[PDB]
């Protein structure tokens, strides 16, 4: 890392011994994945943290140790019923097999007769989502210091063949040392070649999702350039009331600026926000060393951001342990658990 | 102006992941 801050390409063997060992681990967890590693009455329930279709996450507290945890608990009949089976599974089995910073790490799985468990890590500091709305924007260096986290996780996953198809301020968690903790692995997916299915979120979506034409992790370099914007400008690049009326802007080709965006932000934002395949940054031929050597991450310390050495822009507030002041309030509902086992082949592998 | 028209939108409080 003085290597690196000395001159740029002389950490280029090392960043490769880095990913070369992180896959390795990957993959011998990805070959075979732990199962079963907790039991329900293991933990007291306290509050939900958030909500789904097919399921929620709450904060849970861990009987025997005292601490406290995210659990998230899908419903087996609404998984199979909304045809979710397989990203489910592709959810819990790349949870478990990776490792980085700026992902929250999933402790425990398990299944009973009715549900699906996850888990997680606790983050307190609660959705990038709710501090953005409240705030209104991030200036260009605070969101510059979430985007280098989210640079470095896309380069991470993107390496082990994982394509991650979600990002979003929702799905971005603030923690105790003000840093990124990335979550909600619902729609990523181990791919080698492209893929097809049509998910994400409105306002993310690359326009190759959205004309069906096939795509690659590419749309995760798309999903940069669309948070970059929304946290820097307090709105997202495209909006409206309606998801029709939202891709009818992303595939346009037609981006407009605010007044107080530096040139450097506009470039970069030029670059990730192409429809052209063969243009955006991240899926040109140096990859994401073109987005790294960017004029806009100049002052950008690649190695101390993932170091976690860089000072945070803000610290959330921390009332001790269990504290969900930075979660909003969601509808409470009874966890019940059949005595007959549902979809049990379908989910016999988690 | 522009974040007017966003805080006046259907769409700035909690978007829901899609899939067909
Ligand atoms: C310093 O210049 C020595 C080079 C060694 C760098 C390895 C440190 C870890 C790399 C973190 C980058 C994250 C990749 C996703």
């Amino acid at each position: 890392g003085n290597a690196a801050a000395a001159k740029k390409g002389s950490e280029q063997e090392s960043v490769k011994e880095f990913l070369a060992k992180a896959k390795e681990d990957f993959l011998k967890k990805w070959e075979t994945p732990s199962q079963n590693t907790a039991q329900l009455d293991q933990f007291d329930r306290i509050k939900t943290l958030g909500t789904g279709s097919f399921g929620r996450v709450m904060l849970v507290k861990h009987k025997e140790s005292g601490n406290h945890y995210a659990m998230k608990i899908l419903d087996k009949q609404k998984v199979v019923k909304l045809k979710q089976i397989e990203h489910t599974l592709n959810e819990k089995r790349i949870l478990q097999a990776v490792n980085f910073p700026f992902l929250v790490k999933l402790e425990f799985s398990f299944k009973d007769n009715s549900n699906l468990y996850m888990v997680m890590e606790y983050v307190a500091g609660g959705e990038m989502f709710s501090h953005l709305r409240r705030i209104g924007r991030f200036s260009e260096p605070h969101a510059r210091f979430y985007a280098a986290q989210i640079v470095l996780t896309f380069e991470y996953l993107h390496s082990l063949d994982l394509i991650y198809r979600d990002l979003k301020p929702e799905n971005l968690l603030i923690d105790q040392q003000g840093y990124i903790q990335v979550t909600d692995f619902g729609f990523a997916k181990r791919v080698k070649g492209r893929t097809w299915t049509l998910c994400g979120t409105p306002e993310y979506l690359a326009p190759e999702i959205i004309l069906s034409k096939g795509y690659n992790k590419a749309v995760d370099w798309w999903a940069l350039g669309v948070l970059i914007y929304e946290m820097a400008a307090g709105y997202p690049p495209f909006f409206a009331d309606q998801p029709i009326q939202i891709y009818e802007k992303i595939v346009s080709g037609k981006v407009r600026f605010p007044s107080h965006f530096s040139s450097d932000l506009k470039d970069l934002l030029r670059n990730l926000l192409q429809v052209d395949l063969t243009k955006r940054f991240g899926n040109l031929k140096n990859g994401v060393n073109d987005i790294k050597n960017h004029k806009w991450f100049a002052t950008t310390d690649w190695i101390a951001i993932y170091q976690r050495k860089v000072e945070a822009p803000f610290i959330p507030k921390f009332k001790g342990p269990g504290d969900t002041s930075n979660f909003d309030d969601y509808e409470e509902e009874e966890i019940r658990v059949s005595i007959n086992e549902k979809c049990g082949k379908e989910f016999t592998e988690f | 102006t522009t974040y007017a028209d966003f805080i006046a939108s259907g769409r700035t409080g909690r978007r829901a992941s899609i899939h067909d």
